[PDB]
């Protein structure tokens, strides 16, 4: 389906992201 | 739905004005503390959520002129020295590049001949600003190199002030809307748009030549009858409302045409479903996700905040019970998740902070 589909893209590419912000070490305030 | 949140704290800014904006800190580290950043009058202020409620201020930043209106923030990191930033900006016209450690400005933008309603930083490249303004154009600035690297705007761009936009997921495209009922699509990956993008990278001081975008990738008034104040993607889909009550799912072309194959010519478009609530038809009240896009969360000029679990495919069944406290009364502009969705924190017109933790 459209939803089953674009929930996969999101889950694949908010994994991306969710990645490269694990890899980062930015300073806390 | 089955998402529950318990209100835990609340609190009010000594300012008394309207608070316009709120963002969670998604930079921080995993075990850092959670921080947000609240925006309104000639204010910044920062928060760090603790144990048991506590919303314990940081610090506050004071624009040195009284009459600036900060309508939007947004937080980035330096990708050289990974300390984080915060970009702010409203009625002036200026982005103001703030260090939120010593609460002190680093730099400024000057160059939109009218105010700020949104700030956005690429989802991949944390030194890419993309601003929108009531001057009818979005910029795209390298806040690294201090270069405009590109003006959507002109020709086929936007008729009227431009209310919002949103990077995807991956930062290939902006979609933009207004004021003039429109929702614009801009391709940032085309091979114009990359090529500028690595020119500002390579400036170092005659001054940059930014790109003037004249031309969407797609344009529609097909969706809502009146202004445009809040765009996000949902994936492949977008997530847009007006005054209608509702915020509408739908993709640029027919059902069945992939985003990426869309032609800027695009008469068609297809709206998918539709999140309805109530008591926000006025307009600047914006609608946010967390981090992993399940929850969608918008609050109303009444002091009632909506939320709906997106992983539910009936934009009917997926809403949750809608958040209310008895003291909440005021219009809630904007509202920021914690990375982690554990924390949602709602601002209202009448300077007023509220924390919902997660059940
Ligand atoms: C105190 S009042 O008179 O009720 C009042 C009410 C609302 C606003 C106001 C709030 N936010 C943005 N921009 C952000 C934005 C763009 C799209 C969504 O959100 N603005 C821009 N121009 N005015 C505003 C100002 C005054």
């Amino acid at each position: 389906s459209m939803f089953s589909s674009n929930r996969q893209k999101i889950l694949e590419r908010t994994e991306i992201l969710n990645q490269e912000w694990k890899q980062r070490r930015i300073q806390p305030v | 739905c089955k998402y529950s949140f318990k209100c835990v704290n609340s609190l009010k800014e000594d300012h008394n004005q309207p608070l316009f904006g709120v963002q969670f800190n998604w930079h921080s580290k995993e075990g850092d503390p959670l921080v947000f950043a609240t925006v309104g009058s000639n204010r910044v202020t920062l928060y760090e959520c603790h144990s048991q409620g506590e919303i314990r201020l940081l610090q506050s930043y004071v624009d040195a002129d009284a009459d600036e209106n900060f309508y939007t923030c947004a937080w980035t990191y330096d990708s050289n020295t990974s300390h984080p930033l915060l970009a702010v900006a409203g009625s002036r016209g200026i982005i103001r590049i703030i260090n939120p450690i010593t609460m002190q400005c680093i730099k400024h933008y000057v160059g939109h001949g009218n105010a700020i309603n949104e700030l956005k930083f690429h989802p991949r490249d944390p030194n890419l600003l993309l601003s929108v303004s009531k001057d009818h154009a979005l910029r795209l600035w390298n806040i690294q190199t201090d270069t405009l690297v590109a003006i959507f705007g002109g020709v086929e761009g936007h008729r009227d002030e431009v209310l919002s936009a949103d990077y995807d997921l991956l930062g290939e495209k902006i979609m933009s809307c207004g004021m003039d009922h429109s929702l614009k699509l801009w391709r940032i990956n085309s091979k114009r748009m990359m090529n500028a993008i690595k020119e500002s990278y390579d400036y170092n001081p005659r001054p940059f030549i930014s790109q003037k975008i004249h031309f969407p990738d797609f344009s529609t008034r097909d969706i809502h009858r009146n202004y445009v104040d809040c765009v996000r993607w949902l994936g492949d889909l977008i997530l847009s409302k007006s005054c209608e009550n509702a915020i509408v799912c739908w993709k640029p072309g027919k059902m069945e045409d992939d985003i990426d194959k869309i032609k800027p010519s695009e008469s068609n478009v297809t709206i998918l479903g539709r999140f309805d609530y109530s008591q926000c038809d006025i307009w600047y009240m914006r609608f946010s996700m967390d981090f992993w896009q399940k929850m969608l969360a918008l609050g109303n000029q009444v002091g009632k905040l909506y939320v709906w679990d997106l992983e539910v495919e009936d934009p009917h069944k997926a809403k949750c019970t809608t958040l209310t406290h008895h003291k909440c009364g005021a219009a809630i502009r904007q509202t920021s998740f914690s990375r982690d969705s554990s924390i949602l924190i709602a601002v209202c017109d009448d300077a007023s902070i509220w924390r919902w933790d997660r059940l």
